[PDB]
């Protein structure tokens, strides 16, 4: 059966039947509210990634219905002190994924690599000083390009296949960001995409729009782990529109 | 003993003078009267590093007025004399502006724009760029707030 | 006093025109033109009549200040490091002795010009009170006016 | 019958040379005299002269002196009005259509035969207004061709030459509108007058500038006969006009 697992802001979860659920409009306890939702199947394990970079797996069947307030994840999971669950995933066991930190390090892995039954989960991705976990990216096509944009406004593109595949760890650097700067929030991974090579991006920066055609994206293609290319007026991105045939 | 602060103060006074360094109102009045917005205002947020580049890039059209609908301007053009000899008008959204297309060869501290097969435009990076005013004024605030903090330490 | 009033009027009118044509309208462009092996566009249009001068001056917009060169490949080498010039330097390829007027999509008003730069961009250029173009003809007119003023002044003194 | 080149000198002397390949300019002229114009034709067809007053004359080439000598005064066969000179010569088919006009902006269409007058005094072909001058006659190579008028003020008008009424004399009808008083004072007048196919391109040299008028541009200038015409920017004091006709 198709289900929609809902996570509240205070770390409460519940399993709603179907995918027509209005999660934000659900009933949350006082002071609590919607945080995230994920759509999957009842036979599919739901994966949780906490703020420290650990992954956990829970069988949806064991979760309470969305008819109640739900239950605290602490009931089934033991997270590091002060940690919170920031990401949920439900994909096929073989589904290729892109894990990364905002320090510019990351690796390609499989959904199965995140599945940790034990309540303490597993150390999936290691975070450098003051680094944060990036939103994991689902790799639809093994031939897609990896696109990275830094806070400083630098871009780098290369086949996602170039990024070494790991089951855990800090990973290798996607784009070159000075470790010292990253640890001070002076620079870092601002955006991370995996998309077809003939894609067109429309980037919203304040009251301006920067349109990058496949031709422009070509000029920023290079080797994994490089600087790489500095863009004009591409800091403080508000929104990114991606057109991919 | 300690001329580090005295030297830093001078450095702050240096940049402050350069940023606030001199140096149009008519275009503003025309903008609201056309129901449009100055391109310079749309580009007031660009960094100190990119401001010179973008200002140079656009050429004289840097002084352009952006309106969502050019037909708003027509009725006003006839008899219009209270304006610069060249008045640029670009149709676009002042909240989400699409940049103009430029065939450009960027040099160091300058750009070479190909306007046509028989016409080039050489626009060097200007001191006191038109664009990036907002970011420029902010930087001046930081410098002031920093200069006073240096003065107590002096 | 039919004649004296007529001479006095024409004399005033002459002073009107002279003052209007002599009124204040960089030589960096002159030096650049020589370095580039070209000639100023304004020089190429120095022959245009007093009537047409403001039109053409408005028509070309800011490129009115352009330097015309036979071959643009001459200029590239001088561009890098070039700071002794206006913030916008226009370079047009053409024959200074046989220059074909540039093509413009224009709606002519009075006394101004609306040029369609692109599908989403227009340029409104009002006729200048003192046009950059037609300087040769303008100076020629000013000179003849001075010659006429002395004739009128001589006659006006005699009556 | 025999190919001939009729040569006219500045002083009004004429001679009939043999052949169509002669160096007319390089010829023997009376002291102070020099080549003025030449026209190519056959020995059996008449040569027509047009004087400065607008009168036309015809002379049988067979009666003219060979180019072996300096020739003969045109006054020998023709009686011109006082102060008049011979300005134009023609050798065309009898039925050849011509465009006659004055710089006042008036003219008419006729045939070569209309200019043929064998009497000494000739005929009053075209009537000239005050201070007006005769335009260079234009040979109409095609009835469906376009007439193109350019004024000294820089106005252009183009219309089918077939639109201009056909006459044998004299003043003709209005080609393009020029105030008579201005024409009589030389303040304006016909600067150029052509008859060419519609799909033609004009290259007008004005000082250090040039103006190229594609067929699509001349279309803009097209209108009805006798109209004021379109004022062209910077089209005064033309130095040269190039014409490209397919």
């Amino acid at each position: 059966e198709p289900v929609t697992i809902v996570l509240s802001q205070m770390g409460w979860v519940r399993s709603a039947k179907g995918h027509d659920i209005d999660a934000p409009g659900l009933n949350y306890k006082a002071g609590d509210s919607f945080k995230a939702a994920v759509k999957g199947k009842s036979n599919q394990p739901v994966v949780f990634v906490d703020s420290t970079g650990r992954s956990y797996a829970i069988d949806p069947i064991t979760l309470p219905s969305a008819r109640g307030q739900g239950e605290p994840l602490t009931g089934k999971l033991t997270l590091p002190p002060g940690a919170t669950v920031d990401h949920m995933l439900m994909e096929s066991d073989d589904q290729k994924l892109l894990m990364a930190s905002d320090a510019g390090y990351g690796f390609v892995c499989t959904f199965n690599d995140l599945v940790a039954r034990n309540r303490a989960g597993k150390a999936l991705i290691t975070l450098p000083e003051n680094a944060h976990v990036m939103p994991p990216v689902v790799i639809e096509d093994a031939s897609d390009m990896l696109l990275a944009i830094t806070q400083a406004g630098r871009m780098l593109m290369f086949p996602v296949s170039d990024l070494p595949q790991l089951s855990k760890g800090k990973g290798n650097k996607i784009i070159n960001i000075p470790s010292a700067e990253a640890a001070r929030g002076e620079d870092g991974l601002a955006q991370l995409y995996v998309l077809p090579p003939q894609s067109t991006l429309t980037i919203h920066v304040g009251k301006r729009k920067i349109k990058l055609r496949p031709e422009e994206l070509q000029k920023v293609t290079g080797e994994r782990g490089r600087r790489g290319t500095l863009m004009r007026g591409l800091q403080r991105i508000d929104r990114v529109e991606i057109d991919s045939p | 003993e300690r001329d580090e602060v005295g030297a830093r103060k001078n450095a702050v006074d240096e940049e402050i003078e350069r940023l606030s360094q001199p140096g149009d109102q008519r275009l503003n009045a025309l903008a609201e009267r056309f129901g449009g917005v100055l391109l310079s205002e749309i580009y007031d947020d660009v960094s100190l590093e990119d401001a010179p580049y973008f200002s140079a890039l656009y050429g004289p059209s840097r002084h352009a007025i952006v309106v969502p609908d050019l037909s708003q301007v027509t009725e006003h053009l006839e008899g219009l004399t209270d304006c610069p000899e060249d008045l640029y008008l670009i149709e676009g959204d002042p909240q989400s502006f699409d940049d103009s297309v430029f065939s450009v060869d960027e040099l160091e501290k300058a750009v070479v724009v190909k306007i046509a097969d028989r016409q080039w435009r050489y626009s060097r990076f200007p001191e006191v760029p038109l664009f990036g005013r907002a970011a420029r004024e902010s930087r001046i605030e930081s410098l002031h707030a920093e200069r006073e903090v240096l003065s107590e330490r002096f």
